[PDB]
């Protein structure tokens, strides 16, 4: 029937297969080739989809400070006369210095004034930043869009400035001495510092894919099950109609029948 | 089964069983599968059904698997019921199949280390040292630059 | 393996990543103070780059 071949035609696609095959030589050609348009498109199918699939694991940003220094997509910088830049030039060290010379080349981008400005551009742009493991706080912890990556790279401090021979620097950090320990240092910092709600930042879904990435999938079968029936009953109004007596009292005992059986 | 996450296993096999028993309601409502058996001599005006719930439940679960029963639908209606299934069965393995090969050539790759010179490199796991050990000595006065690199 | 190993390929897209690569040459027109600037560059990759 225009129904049969065309059964048979759907029916191949997916490697399933009806029991009407052509028992006859010239309308079996059709099969022979018929079925090599799925198997290489099928086959097709699946290798190109473990091209995409895979190149994703192939790559991950999470890490930093060697992750960020092998990629060049994401761009790096500094603050305009940063200290950051001062130790991170002549760095001397495994990874940074080939970090610096990235930095170093496109040198008109990387530069910011203040820390604001790079702030702006992270916020603009795919734009790793690299400054001082204080003030990165502030604004993850306030605004619910950045987060830091990484740990710690240095180990510097804030201080306060003094000429040579300044009978207030010994006077003076006696003065910060006691401060600290008396934990009045970490209450100031706490009331300035005390942050906002923020994130989890644990979002692994436990697996590899997941429903979100092919569940769209289900969605496709939920459209043609319910269509279905519709049509199911609209052939078999027909069918009521086939027989030209539009009362259905004798289909709701050939309904009762198909119970019993 | 680490490539799809669990939630996929339920949400198919329920699926599956869900899709099995809307086949068996269609084919109750189902005009032409009825099929009077044995018609090579019609005596008596007697069709039994086909598509039993033990059967339409098998057809799923064995089509699913990649195989494909013998009781292909034999009426319009229920016959888009498996294409669909089919097209939902098709997908779900190949796709099956890519992951699998994205998780062992992950692994094939990435290369673990075997000396000094990958950790000239790498910073995220540390090195190690007591120093004037006499090998701390060694590396600071060294003079060659995956030596003098780590030094530092 | 064809189509992954082509997918994962990349173009040059930057002269660092003109640098690493040694098999695709470089070049300059001679003394046209174009690689002039080569010759007191600072920076390691034209540095590099340079030699």
């Amino acid at each position: 029937t225009l129904l049969n071949s065309f059964w048979f035609g759907v029916g191949a696609l997916m490697q399933q297969g009806s029991e009407l095959m052509p028992k006859a030589l010239s309308t079996r050609i059709v099969g022979g080739i018929w079925w090599f348009f799925t198997l290489i498109i099928i086959s097709s199918y699946t290798a190109n989809l473990a091209a995409f699939l895979t190149v994703e694991r192939m790559e991950s940003p999470i890490d930093s400070a060697d992750d960020l220094a092998k990629q060049t997509k994401i761009e790096y910088g500094a603050v305009e006369d940063g200290a950051t830049m001062t130790f991170f030039k002549k760095s001397k060290i495994s990874t940074y210095d080939k970090m610096w010379a990235f930095m170093s080349s496109r040198r008109q981008s990387v530069l910011v004034k203040s820390n604001e400005e790079g702030i702006q551009r992270v916020l603009t742009s795919d734009y790793a930043f690299l400054m001082e493991s204080t003030t990165i706080e502030f604004v993850t912890q306030r605004n619910c869009n950045l987060t830091q990556i990484g740990g710690l790279i240095d180990s510097k401090g804030y201080g306060v400035g003094t000429p040579m021979g300044s009978p207030y620097r010994d006077k003076i950090t006696i003065a910060i001495l006691q401060l600290q320990e008396e934990g009045k240092l970490h209450m100031m910092k706490e009331k300035w510092w005390r942050g906002n709600g923020c994130p989890e930042e644990e979002s692994k879904e436990a697996s590899a894919l997941g429903v979100q990435n092919i569940g769209g999938i289900f969605i496709v079968l939920a459209a043609g099950l319910v269509l279905s029936v519709f049509v199911a009953v609209g052939e078999f109004l027909y069918k009521s109609k086939k027989n030209a007596q539009l009362e259905k009292r004798s289909f709701c005992s050939a309904m009762v029948e198909e119970l019993r059986m | 089964l680490n490539p799809l996450s669990p939630d996929i296993w339920m949400y198919v096999l329920l699926a599956c069983l869900g899709v099995s028993c809307v086949l068996f309601v269609i084919a109750r409502f189902s005009p032409y599968e009825w099929y009077n058996p044995h018609p090579c001599n019609p005596d008596s005006d007697v069709v039994e059904n086909n598509f039993t719930l033990l059967n339409s439940f098998w057809f799923g679960v064995g089509a699913l698997m990649q195989q494909g029963s013998e009781l292909m639908p034999k009426a319009l209606s229920t016959r888009i019921v498996g294409g669909i299934w089919w097209f939902f069965t098709l997908i779900i393995i190949s796709s099956y199949t890519a992951n699998l090969a994205a998780f062992l050539t992950v692994e094939r790759m990435e290369s673990p280390i075997d000396s000094a010179d990958d950790l000239a490199k790498q910073t995220k796991i540390e090195y190690g040292a007591v120093e004037d050990g006499a090998t701390m000595t060694f590396f600071k006065k060294s003079k060659i630059s995956t030596y003098d690199k780590m030094w530092a």
